[PDB]
């Protein structure tokens, strides 16, 4: 819980407990018992709302797909939505293990092939990949029931990389990859319907769980413009004579006058 | 410059006429693209000792080793089996030397 | 031209006058290299792996023969050294020639992260191992040849984990 | 007060604050229980952790901002720059000094910091990496040179904005990494100890830049009563408990 | 305290303020 | 675990860890303690991913069958998937119990007649021998439900023949059966829908249970031709003037320099 | 047998004899009741302390010898190299190894001997210093080329008679030195383990060659019965137990 | 650690490396 309030008579003290420093890099401690006359006051709220755990850990949606030909694929990455790549920029490194779930309007009979990293997923129904020996897949019929499945950490690391400020090639490569994109892939997810019924709109919702939050970061305050990319000057007219100009597309409101508002 | 393809091992029939072939080998010219030295490459030396070998020419950076028959094979007298060294050599001049093993067969 | 053959299991070596790099095998358990053998064939079905190779160099000549051989190993993230003088700066071992024949680097567990992609890629390579003329091989004739194997086994502490697909095998047809 | 000596190398202040310690933690070597490799890592420990001073920088009216990398800014900084071509991994807790001092005319301030993975952004439109040549700039540091719609877009040029840290985040909430302030009117000098933050034991000291140090000009240099209209700044930084692991040759080329 | 699947990661959800706020020496 | 890396100092010794032989048939015990100087390193990677247990036990995919007149028929074997087919022929010798899941796209009402050796099956949907009375058969419904039911080993022997050099009528004989064909059947499957809703594709994913592998073998090194038969020489085109072609069909890649690669 | 691991790297021998320690002592470090700077002293430990493999040398008919200076001749050889011009003073002891196997068929020998402040006469005449460039050839060696009347006189050319020791003291009293003979009869190899062989604590690696590595073809090799009329000699110098103290820029131009 | 089933048979998955590696007298 949070501490309760102390109560706090007239003081005449000479060492101020509001003169703090700014420069020095620290947040003063000064609690409202320093500047005026408190009550004590039985106070009992709890910021356990916010805790790491519960403040991640909602299961959110990752990544939307639909089936084409009965057959669609995504790479797993929380790069696509920005609401929570927002949350999850918050933090440089975190470590989680993670609970997908499918939320598919198809009917019928699904499967979902979790592909390892490093070989050849099916490109397409009906292809002979999908028979595996070893790859682990997920049969379910969408009417009566949502898959559910944890993904432990596979991290090669003891952490996930949200921020990486380095590349995986030395200086005098050629194709060198900038950010997080060459540090982890987590697999990917491979659908397809043996049926013919439903819908094709497949929603992954994926929790992060066992979460431990490693550096914070100021929370990003520009919309996103590509992913695994950390852009974003926003070019919104590719075609018309004026693609060399870039949007910025902050939150920052303006009002008309201080010392007004 | 690099052999290439020259680690390897050559078969020769017993009862083989002059000219046949053992082997197919190139060379790559150590990307400054120096030319080989026009009697190169040649084989210095073989394993017990040897002729009816000689390295052609095939169109273009492509060699070959072909028998020339100054010496029958007789694998059911020896010797049986070659160890041929090639040697090329550029303009600039930087050698390489690569062993082609050669077995002759059983003709029966 | 030899694989099919026998004769891709070794290679020949003979008596040069300078050094030459003889053989570089890129430590990356999805090469052919490994992921033919017992080790690369069974770490092919797992996405990651980590620890220590054995790699047993020997060498097959008469009993005359002698020579010496510098087998490096050049760490992850260095590139292929080829001149002795740059390889011998990493994981090297010096292996003579005589009543015995065969010897073995022991390929260390040199690595940032905690596991190694089976699947070779630039973030997490895993380096080389290139076999080099010390001295020479000096055959009791003058052009005598040897022929060297290798072979690779996994030290107590290799791990593996991510069991997956091996790419090491493929079913095209409808086995009737 | 204030002195603090590392190997052969002193640094001495007189109107210095509370050095600032980034995240309560002091650089630590790696324990066993936390060790991935097998090889036994060198500890220089006397001539590689010393105070480098790289190259000093002017503080103008207008001037916007400068960030190094690190450790890309010591790369050829004695036997720890030579240490760091010369072995396949390496670890390092660092003790970065910042120096800026002009009289009792001048008013400005300086928001010093140090970002742990400043993923630099495009400086736009396409997806396209920023360049190698350009996130490590060595010891030279890298003006700012503030935002524009004319700033050039070839070769994977890095974001010139300071108010949005280069990256996407707004300034100000900067102040969440280990930072402190270079007042003119209050102090004229910034110490930091930062241990080695990053999610592995060691990684390459090329390849990757665990830090990054960005110097800002919250408030700019009023000359005030007095014809001096800049000031130089000097980033005088030291590893420390600095060890590196996997010989090999030299990176260079 | 059940734990089904007999695994740790198939669990829930698990469970000082000054390393910021103060970073001083 | 795996066991902990020990510190090595540097050592002048007379008796050489890493000069060992090839020639004797076994294995180097050289760890890189013997190379170079380590340092302690408290290492606790499991292997337990790798045990036959979790590596066999996966419920792959066995055999599909198609449903022609609401009826099919599938004789148990591991011999039509190559991908388990490879993991199998890693062993010699395997004692496992097998649980058999029908994974079928069809709707309405199934029925599953587990066959024991030596009987004759049903011909066909409405045959009279699907009224039994000892046969095990299952009955499921495929919408709200997957059928699953374990066959214990049913062996003839201690373990299963993967490979066996025999053949099982004397020398004069004239249908001598080489391999492991006549060793074992494991009885069949005979599937028929009593209604007439779904599709008719039916997939069997069997996972092998309380395995015990027996002898190591290099694992298979070639695309198979044929089923209980270990040839690998494909003949790709019977019809065309070259059917006396015979392809191989290895995985050996090759490289164009060896020192280069 | 034998087996020699420094840090990262290993030697190996089969026919080798009874390693020679060089009077008798291992290469330690400065004990400080020896010491006479105050500087803490850096110790590598690992990236300097193992065997650089210099270049192979031919041994012909007619070769008359090879003298390596040290550390001179690892004076670019990694981070060894990196210290010794990066620090104003060094010690170290040395571990040479000496590798040359030819045959059953071949003969001959070597003695392979190791000079504390090998001076080298000058090339004859006039008193002349021996030039800087020709005592510190670096890790190439420098081959004799035998006495003549002949040989150049200018630049000061150290002297090339192998039998004077190139000093003036007779060959075969060398044997006074710590030394080996390889004799392609009975061994194919030579370890000589050398400590710090100095007057004075530490100097400077650059001006100052404490050791001399001299390899002298004692007997001729005859090829015998067999096409191979020459054999390369390797020789694998690894630093122990060295310390550089006095950090300061590399005395490189 | 129940076995619904009343069977050994039906129970989930159950749970020295020098018999190769070295396999001399």
């Amino acid at each position: 819980v949070v501490p309760d309030t102390k109560p706090s008579g007239p003081q005449h003290t000479t060492k101020p407990s509001i003169l703090g420093a700014m420069e020095i890099g620290a947040s003063s401690n000064a609690t409202p018992e320093s500047t005026i006359e408190t009550r004590y006051v039985y106070n009992t709220n709890t910021n356990a709302e916010a805790d790491v755990e519960m403040f991640l850990g909602r299961s959110a949606l990752w990544g939307k797909v639909t089936l084409t030909r009965q057959y669609a694929k995504w790479e797993i990455n929380f790069q696509e939505q920005a609401h929570i790549r927002k949350k999850f920029e918050f933090f440089t490194y975190l470590r989680f293990d993670m609970e997908v779930t499918i939320v598919t309007n198809n009917k019928g009979l699904m499967q979902i092939m979790f592909v390892p990293p490093g070989i050849d997923h099916p490109e397409t129904h009906d292809d002979r990949k999908w028979d595996s020996a070893s790859n682990p897949s997920v049969f379910f019929q969408p009417k009566s029931g949502f898959p559910r499945f944890t993904i432990p950490f596979t991290g090669l690391a003891s952490a996930y990389y949200m921020f990486y400020d380095g590349y995986d090639k030395p200086k005098g490569s050629d194709n060198n990859e900038y950010g997080i994109a060459p540090t982890n892939d987590m697999g990917l997810l491979c659908f397809r319907t043996l049926d013919n019924s439903g819908g094709n709109d497949v929603k992954i919702y994926v929790k992060p769980k066992h979460i431990t939050a490693w550096v914070p970061r100021p929370p990003r305050a520009t919309q996103y413009t590509h992913k695994y990319s950390t852009n974003y000057h926003y070019k919104p007219n590719s075609s018309g004579p004026d693609e060399h100009v870039l949007k910025d597309r902050h939150f920052i409101k303006t009002r008309p006058l201080i010392s007004s508002a | 410059l690099h052999l290439i393809l020259l680690p390897a091992t050559g078969n020769v029939a017993e009862n083989s006429p002059p000219g046949t072939s053992v082997h197919k080998f190139s060379v790559k010219l150590s990307a400054s693209l120096s030319p080989v030295i026009p009697g190169f490459p040649q084989i210095v030396n073989s394993n017990p000792l040897t002729e009816a070998f000689r390295v052609n020419w095939l169109s273009g950076t492509y060699f070959e080793v072909v028998t020339t028959g100054m010496e029958q094979l007789d694998f059911e007298t020896g010797p049986n089996i070659f160890d041929l060294q090639i040697y090329v050599k550029d303009e600039v001049g930087v050698t390489d030397l690569q062993v082609l093993t050669v077995q002759v067969t059983d003709v029966n | 031209g030899e694989v099919g053959k026998v004769s891709m299991y070794y290679i020949t070596v003979t008596k040069k006058t300078v050094t030459e790099r003889i053989l570089v095998l890129p430590l990356e358990m999805s090469n052919t290299l490994f992921a033919t053998t017992l080790l690369g064939e069974v770490l092919n079905y797992y996405a990651n792996w980590s620890g220590s190779i054995t790699i047993t160099f020997m060498c097959v000549c008469d009993a005359f023969s002698t020579g010496k051989f510098l087998v490096a190993y050049t760490p992850p993230g260095g590139k292929l050294p080829e001149d002795r003088k740059q390889a011998m700066l990493g994981v090297h071992i010096i292996w003579d020639l005589g009543l015995q024949s065969s010897c073995t680097i022991v390929v260390p567990w040199i690595s940032s992260g905690f596991y190694r992609r089976t699947k070779a890629d630039s973030f997490t390579h895993g380096g080389y191992v290139s076999l080099w003329y010390q001295t020479a091989f000096v055959p009791p004739v003058s052009g005598g040849t040897g022929s060297i194997l290798a072979t690779c086994s996994a030290c107590p502490d290799m791990s593996v984990r991510m069991l997956r697909d091996s790419p090491m095998m493929e079913q095209k047809n409808e086995l009737q | 007060l204030k002195q603090i000596t590392i190997g052969n190398s002193t640094i001495t202040t007189q109107d210095s604050l509370h050095t600032v310690l980034a995240y309560g933690e002091w650089p630590t070597y790696l324990s066993d229980i936390d060790a991935t490799s097998v090889d036994k890592p060198t500890h220089p420990e006397t001539s590689a952790d010393r105070f480098y001073t790289l190259d000093s920088v002017e503080w103008q009216v207008g001037s916007h901002g400068w960030w190094w990398k690190l450790p890309d800014a010591l790369k050829d900084m004695g036997v720890f720059g030579q240490n760091m071509y010369y072995h396949s991994m390496g670890r390092s807790g660092f003790i970065i000094h910042t120096q800026c001092n002009a009289t009792k005319f001048h008013s400005g301030a300086l928001i010093v910091a140090v970002i742990p993975e400043h993923q630099l952004a495009y400086v736009g439109g396409v997806k396209v990496n920023v360049g190698y040549d350009h996130t490590h700039p060595g010891q030279s540091g890298h003006q700012i040179r503030g935002p524009s719609q004319s700033n050039d877009r070839s070769g994977g040029k890095p974001d010139e904005d300071p108010l949005f840290n280069c990256n996407g985040t707004l300034l100000g909430n900067i102040t969440i990494f280990p930072h402190q302030i270079i007042n003119l009117r209050t102090n004229n000098s910034s110490t930091i100890v930062v241990p080695y933050i990053n999610c592995v034991p060691m990684d390459n000291m090329l390849k990757h830049n665990n830090l990054s140090l960005v110097i800002i000009p919250l408030v700019p240099l009023r000359p005030g009563s007095s014809g001096i209209n800049s000031v130089p700044i000097t980033v005088t930084i030291a590893p420390y408990k600095s060890e590196f692991s996997g010989a090999m040759e030299a990176q260079r080329q | 305290n059940i734990n089904y699947y007999k695994d740790s990661a198939s669990s829930g959800l698990s469970r000082d303020p000054s390393k910021f706020t103060q970073p001083l020496v």
